[PDB]
Parts: structure tokens; C-alpha cells; sequence
């Protein structure tokens, strides 16, 4: 996809993610789990109810056709109005097919960007208090409980706090 | 149908407080019953072979 996550630089989808279209996996030592990110999966469900809404409050009003009789001498009117209604009847079947074509493009594409920034969104918070592993998943160089997987996962992750600790394993792995 | 004559037949539309008046020595097919307008609306002629299947 154009955002490179989904199917991507993260290889698959988890069954185990039932609550959330985007979310997180953890471990440590009190164990592990999955955690739906429930801002990202609210603003992305918004986006796509309006979606459907806008396509189809666009073709309320479409071209409605009308039964209307000639006789054996009004060929050339007959005509005109068979062309007429059939003629709006191509548009509107083109605008609609276009547009669902276009729309889920696009639809697949927002989940995918989706996807990529709330990656982003822990990569900019653990900077090098973790490490990348380039699979979608970060591995601390501190200890990180329960309370302080929630801090990433809700954006409240405190740097400052654990940066000295792990400065100090850093060190120590970059010493062999 | 049997018939080489032809009949011809041609309607219009009367307007409240308006006189219809027909004058003729022969060929006449008179009028009988008319039809009063009593409820206008939204309507279609259906052409369809189908008939009637006793739902909404
Ligand atoms: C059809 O009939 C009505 C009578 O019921 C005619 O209207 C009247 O015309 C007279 C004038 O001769 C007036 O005094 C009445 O007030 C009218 N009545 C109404 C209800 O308008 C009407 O002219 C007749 N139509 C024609 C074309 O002869
Ligand atoms: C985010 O998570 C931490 C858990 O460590 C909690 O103390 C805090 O209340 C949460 N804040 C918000 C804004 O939800």
C-alpha cells in the first residue's frame, strides 16, 4: 500500500485484534497482550461513515426515467427520448461505478497510513529508549510495566523518566 | 375485425363552468358518459405483462 505499513514493513494482520482496527501487542514481565488503539480506530470509522454518507448524498438526486409513448409516425422523437434516458442512465452508472473504485483506493490507503503513523506515534515517543527491530515491534532498553505500556499507548510515555536507565543498558550492550 | 369503415375518435378536456356543443347531420358517434376528474396525483402507465400479486 502507498504507506508501506500494512503488508508491508509489518508483515501481517493480528485474529487476536478484535477490539480495535489498529492497536498494540506488549510484553514484559507481567506478561502480554493485545491493546486496541481506540483513538486512531474511532477517528478512522468517522472517516469511513462519512465516506459512505457523502457518496450517497451525492447521487440523492440522479436521473429518474419516465415511461413516455410515441406513435408509428413520431420515430424521430421516440428516438430522442430513448437516447435521452439512456444517456443519463450511462452517466450515472459511470459515476457511480468510478467513484466506489476511486473511494476504496483511497479507503485502503487511509487504513495503511493509519497504520504507518500510529507506528510513528511510539517511535517518536521511545526514541532511543528503545530499539527499532523493523518488524512494527520496539524493544525497550528499560523496564517497562504495565503502567508504563499504557503511557505509550495513550502518549503520555515519559522520556525523561526512563532515559538514564536506558542509557545505561545501551552502554552496556554498545561495550559487548 | 370484419369491417372495412373506420371509426375515428377524439376527446378534450372540458373546464369547470365551460359548454361543450355538438352540432351534426350524420357519422355522429355521440358521447354517452364522461369522465370527471376527481383525484389527481402522482400516476404511470406500467407496461408489463405481469398481473396482480396481491402484496404491498
Ligand atoms: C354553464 O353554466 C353556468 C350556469 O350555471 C353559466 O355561468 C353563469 O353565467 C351567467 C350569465 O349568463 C351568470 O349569471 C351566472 O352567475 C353564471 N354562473 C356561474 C356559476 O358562473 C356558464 O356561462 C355556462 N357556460 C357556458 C359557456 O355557457
Ligand atoms: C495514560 O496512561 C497512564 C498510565 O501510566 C495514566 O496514569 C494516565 O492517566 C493516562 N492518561 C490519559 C490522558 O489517558
Amino acid at each position: 500500500g502507498l504507506f508501506g505499513a500494512i503488508a508491508g514493513f509489518i508483515e501481517g494482520g493480528w485474529q487476536g485484534m478484535v477490539d480495535g482496527w489498529y492497536g498494540y501487542h506488549h510484553s514484559n514481565e507481567q506478561g502480554s497482550g493485545y491493546a486496541a488503539d481506540k483513538e486512531s480506530t474511532q477517528k478512522a470509522i468517522d472517516g469511513v461513515t462519512n465516506k459512505v454518507n457523502s457518496i450517497i448524498d451525492k447521487m440523492n438526486t440522479q436521473f429518474e426515467a419516465v415511461g413516455r409513448e410515441f406513435n408509428n409516425l413520431e420515430r424521430r422523437i421516440e428516438n430522442l427520448n430513448k437516447k435521452m434516458e439512456d444517456g443519463f442512465l450511462d452517466v450515472w452508472t459511470y459515476n457511480a461505478e468510478l467513484l466506489v473504485l476511486m473511494e476504496n483506493e483511497r479507503t485502503l490507503d487511509f487504513h495503511d497510513s493509519n497504520v504507518k503513523n500510529l507506528y510513528d506515534k511510539v517511535r517518536l515517543q521511545l526514541r532511543d529508549n528503545a530499539k527499532e527491530l523493523g518488524n512494527g515491534c520496539f524493544e525497550f532498553y528499560h523496564k517497562c510495566d504495565n503502567e508504563c505500556m499504557e503511557s505509550v499507548r495513550n502518549g503520555t510515555y515519559d522520556y525523561p523518566q526512563y532515559s538514564e536507565e536506558a542509557r545505561l543498558k545501551r552502554e552496556e550492550i554498545s561495550s559487548g | 375485425n370484419g369491417q372495412s369503415g373506420r371509426m375515428e375518435f377524439f376527446w378534450t378536456i372540458l373546464k369547470p363552468n365551460d359548454a361543450i356543443n355538438f352540432e351534426s347531420n350524420g357519422n355522429f358517434i355521440a358521447p354517452e358518459y364522461a369522465y370527471k376528474i376527481v383525484k389527481k396525483g402522482d400516476s404511470t402507465i406500467m407496461k408489463s405483462e405481469l398481473e396482480y400479486g396481491n402484496c404491498n
